[PDB]
């Protein structure tokens, strides 16, 4: 492959050169700290819940066809998705640090709760922009951080919308980290956030190991997770990516498919280029231009994806594909009449895909789908579709 | 060449555009305002569409000449409308690294012969090891372009090597009192003019600024003076009420 | 004590006799049974999360001037309460003892959603009768059973209210026992209801028996459980109460305060009658006629208490008190705010009584509540509230 | 005593109302309509605030009989105020469990002493152990009064035994073909007129009910009828209408 850049880097203003370097190389000396893993090992069991359980849908197996299949439950998570582990592990970092403040911003709101959530608990003022347009549109969200005791900051500037506040934050950041950590929601981001990111979301795929092997002796044939910016499916990818008998798939939002222009799959029609600090596949136009996203799902709707996922993609290792808002919102109410298990909109992406291969798998196979989360959230956009009964 | 031209007179006045918000005709009428106003160099901006780095105001700008659809062609055609003006006053192209990285290396030789001089990238820093290069600096100084570098003054030793290896024309400076020596010692390490980044918006703080920088930067107050009246007289007119002396 | 009658019974029609008669003798024989207790020891650990963890709350606790503070987290439980152990095991009890449907009535929806959530995961046919009034106020649950695969019927005989989907339910398993388990939600009922409910919910005191020796090396000083019908705190009580050390608080709902007459405190004001199929403590008037209740917390809005809660009332080896809407509001936000943790509205009722004891106790004193519930279904009515900030 | 009087004649027609459904007055205008209509034994319903055993219909009538404040003493002047028209006409009182034990034996006293003949309590099983008492169906015997108890096919012979203790008047009987044998046994164990349980409201179904059963009850027509048109003399007509022969 032509590369002027390998994936990944730190395309940055000067003004954030040092609080980068700074970070990582904090960074470096803490991931080896054994009193800093023990204590974000004793908060993840004791506060957030783990290890999440791995459970077997015999009835999803059966209702589509399937071979032996898995559930990571990490819906079953403190907050109902994988995204506390990465703010937990961001905001203890931030606390051993000497950080007193930690600093996001937020479209939807799901990485504004997680680190809302994670400062709480340990005790850390969190600030969280947001740009008016997205408060508005998210007021339940919007108090639910002010509950727990997170500032909210509505940007009026610009054009009052993620864009804006990503600037307020990075700008805020660049003003205080000596004392306010930068906290990150997904595996993207100038280094070193994508291993900052993947490191605290691998203990989903070290709990998979382990619980896989109890109750099956062997590694599964196939995992499957959704992408939205990575971090989930790079954790739970990460402890079997050594093992080539593992076949590792990540499902891209294919809202309303290829040809119509409007979905996020990077990897079906985007390219490689710099964005937001880093360079990993985009989807952009031929100037370069970022390009509109669409999903029925939020947290798949963007135009980047991690910088780990792009190595793969090129190496060959996991293949990334898609599914479509109908085909996540069929597995959706599949998993949920089946299993009783209420899966949020961007798992089902990969479900829909489980859901598509299934009848050509042998039998004897085994599939884990990793659920990043549940779909309460979810129900009341899911209700106003007023879909009837699916098969 | 070019740029080490102007800077021979001493006190220079950079003034900031979006190219292509309003069109192109508009980005070219505006241009020849600021020169007659007593602009020294023009900034022109390659509108991205996640410019992070830069203020609101200048985020909507962006957002303006993308809806009115300024493209890498009629990028060139705005520099060559400005250079059917004035060939004499540089041109910087201030740019996010992608729509340059999206481009190839012969894009970058129409751009010198279309009139730009230096080029500004605001997300791509010199490499950090001292081995290091950089592509895209390397291609600037193949076609004779300026690569213009921006410096802080908690800047590595291992960058000032390697920002002094591509830099050209002259260094932007982002500092944090007796800020003067502050320059002096820049200025002497890198022998090339180095001009303080901060936003000016008026003639007290521009005067202020030119005691130790060797120029100052309007980078908001045109912008948004187009959103006032669009009327490029008053652009004119708010040049002379900025520019000293 | 004068008692024509021990507390419990069943004081039931003809047509109920012979159904209640075979659960009965079938349950005596199940609970023993070691397949049973397997498969559903099984299920609840790798479908609904158990164990859940122990999390000590040391925020919280300096917040409000306490000693040693722990939550039971049954919030992390699959669907966010305790009433899926319950629900589990009855609905596995359905399955072993050959039936193949499962009925229910509901009133707010959350008996009704863990009943069918069971359900979906155990693949027996799932009823719910629900007065039509409710359905109207309860769309988002509706929709949820519907969603889990439960048939809802909307009640629209009689005055179209829990009373008459009570009668409607009943009505059913007096004519489908045969194939049909009524699953009942709390520990009311007649006998054995009480005693199976009970049964599965013990689950949580063994755990934190287990937790709390880990973390202190002692049985907790106290036990504080919310009390809508009893059956989170007889299950978080079950294992300490033979402990003359330990206290045991059950914390109803006390709405506008006794004096208002507005509040749910069947031991404040009510005494024993005989109601729904059993003889426990009961707000009643004069003439034995129930009484209407109310509470910030649909979960505690009940007339009724259980038998084994009047007998620990009676026998003085619990401490039954109550907590006002607004002592339940501020301890909601002060849990929110200092951990993170959103608590239900009902366990929030736990929460304040220990909020306004805490500075009198000894700091080494060690206090479990029990977090019976997540808080996430609450946050629409306490955002109309429009509450300032509490401390 | 008075139960049993009734029942030398063959074939009654027991007719159901709700105490206080409509007021005092109301319930005792009713109760004189029945009677003139050709009711043999009136049903009087104490309301119950949570009557789970009845249909919607008479959950709806216990609902309105308390919101027209029918309580414990309200219950004595109709009971009194049937007795001032009538005192031939056997009275079954119908209720819960709950309202009669939050009374005390006094109460009980005085409702024999009112008018009232039988106690029919429909959520108080007879004890199942052969030793165990029932406080309440010996406090009922105590005074005088009936209790009137239910039979299914199902019952135990536990229940028999301890049924046959307390039953006294008559049972009724809830059957699932050949049931005129079916009753035949039922009747000759317990020597007492056995009541086919299940609501009449046309006169061919009675007619057919009386085959087998000693009387025919109407449940819901009556309750019904006060909600179409209040008008007593509408009772007196239905009752005709019902009531075969
Ligand atoms: O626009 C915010 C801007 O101000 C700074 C300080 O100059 O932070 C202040 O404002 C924040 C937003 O409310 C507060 O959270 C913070 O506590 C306050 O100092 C910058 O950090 C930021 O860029
Ligand atoms: O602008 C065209 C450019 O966009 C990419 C994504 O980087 O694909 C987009 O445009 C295609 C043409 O409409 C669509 O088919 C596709 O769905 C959309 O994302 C590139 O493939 C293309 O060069
Ligand atoms: O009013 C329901 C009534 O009908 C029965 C059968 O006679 O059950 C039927 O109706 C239920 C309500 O929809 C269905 O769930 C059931 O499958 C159907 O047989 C009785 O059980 C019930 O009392
Ligand atoms: O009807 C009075 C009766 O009700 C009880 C509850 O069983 O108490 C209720 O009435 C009281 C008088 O208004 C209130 O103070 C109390 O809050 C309310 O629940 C009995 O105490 C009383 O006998």
């Amino acid at each position: 492959f032509k590369h002027k850049h390998p994936f990944g880097g730190a395309f940055l203003p000067e003004e954030l050169l040092a609080p980068i370097q700074n970070l990582k190389a904090e960074w470096e000396i803490l991931k080896t700290q054994q009193s800093f893993l023990s204590e974000l090992d004793c908060i993840l069991k004791n506060y957030a819940g783990r290890q999440t359980p791995l459970t077997e849908v015999k009835n999803f197996a059966r209702a589509i066809d399937g071979p032996r299949v898995f559930l990571k439950r990490e819906d079953l998570l403190h907050t109902g998705a994988h995204k506390l582990n990465n703010a937990l592990g961001q905001c203890l970092l931030a606390k051993y640090l000497g950080k007193t403040r930690v600093v996001a911003e937020t479209g939807a709101g799901q990485h504004g709760v997680a680190t809302a959530t994670a400062c709480a608990y340990l005790g850390l003022d969190c600030v969280v922009y947001m740009g008016a347009k997205d408060v508005e549109r998210q007021k339940p969200n919007v108090e639910k951080m002010r509950f727990l005791g997170a500032e909210v900051v509505s940007v009026t500037k610009g054009s009052c919308g993620l864009k804006d506040a990503v600037n307020q934050a990075l700008q805020d950041w660049a003003t205080t980290h000596s004392f306010t950590h930068y906290c990150l929601g997904s595996a993207l981001g100038p280094l070193p956030y994508p291993d900052i990111v993947r490191f605290f979301q691998s203990v989903i795929s070290a709990e998979v190991k382990e619980q896989i092997h109890a109750v099956a002796g062997r590694d599964p044939d196939i995992l499957i997770a959704c992408i939205g910016g990575g971090s989930n499916a790079i954790g739970f990818f990460h402890h079997f990516i050594p093992n080539p008998k593992v076949q590792l798939i990540g499902v891209e939002g294919g809202g309303l498919g290829i040809s119509s222009g409007k979905h996020a799959a990077r990897f079906a029609t985007g390219r490689p280029g710099v964005f937001h600090g880093f360079y990993s596949y985009l989807l952009q136009d031929d100037d370069g231009q970022v390009l509109q996203t669409h999903s029925i799902s939020a947290g798949l709707d963007y135009p980047s994806v991690g910088p780990d996922h792009a190595e793969m993609h090129e190496s060959g290792r996991a293949f990334y594909t898609l599914a479509t808002d109908e085909e996540a919102l069929r597995a959706f109410f599949l998993l949920t009449r089946n299993e009783g298990i209420i899966p949020a909109l961007e798992s089902s992406h990969a479900l829909a895909h489980l859901v598509s291969i299934a009848p050509s798998l042998p039998k004897e196979q085994i599939v884990i789908v990793n659920l990043s989360g549940r779909g309460d959230k979810d129900l009341p956009q899911i209700i106003r579709r007023n879909r009837g009964i699916y098969e | 060449s070019k740029l080490t031209q102007v800077f021979k007179q001493t006190k220079l006045c950079i003034g900031y555009l979006t190219a292509g918000d309003g069109g192109t005709s508009y980005t070219i009428e505006a241009a020849k305002a600021l020169i007659q106003g007593g602009v020294d160099i023009l900034e022109l901006g390659f509108p991205f569409s996640d410019p992070v780095a830069d203020n609101p105001e200048i985020q909507v700008s962006h957002d303006r000449a993308l809806a009115e659809n300024l493209t890498s062609e009629t990028l060139l055609e705005i520099v060559e409308g400005i250079r059917a003006f004035n060939q004499e006053v540089p041109l910087i192209l201030y740019s996010y690294y992608n729509p340059l990285l999206q481009r190839d290396l012969d894009y970058l030789r129409r751009l010198k012969d279309a009139g730009i001089n230096g080029v500004c990238v605001i997300d791509l820093p010199a490499p950090l090891s001292h081995g290091e290069k950089s592509p895209f600096f390397e291609d600037l100084l193949a076609v004779g372009l300026d690569p213009i570098l921006l410096i802080s003054a908690g800047t590595t030793p291992e960058r000032m090597s390697l920002i002094q290896e591509y830099a050209r024309g002259f260094l932007y400076y982002i500092p944090c009192v007796g800020i003067k020596e502050e320059f002096r010692k820049v200025r002497e390490h890198f022998d090339l003019p180095i001009v303080d980044r901060r936003d000016i918006c008026d003639k007290k703080e521009a005067a202020h600024v030119l005691n130790y920088s060797d120029g100052f930067i309007v980078k908001t107050a045109f912008v948004h003076q187009t959103t006032m009246d669009s009327s490029v007289e008053t652009l004119t007119a708010l040049a002379q009420t900025v520019i000293p002396g």
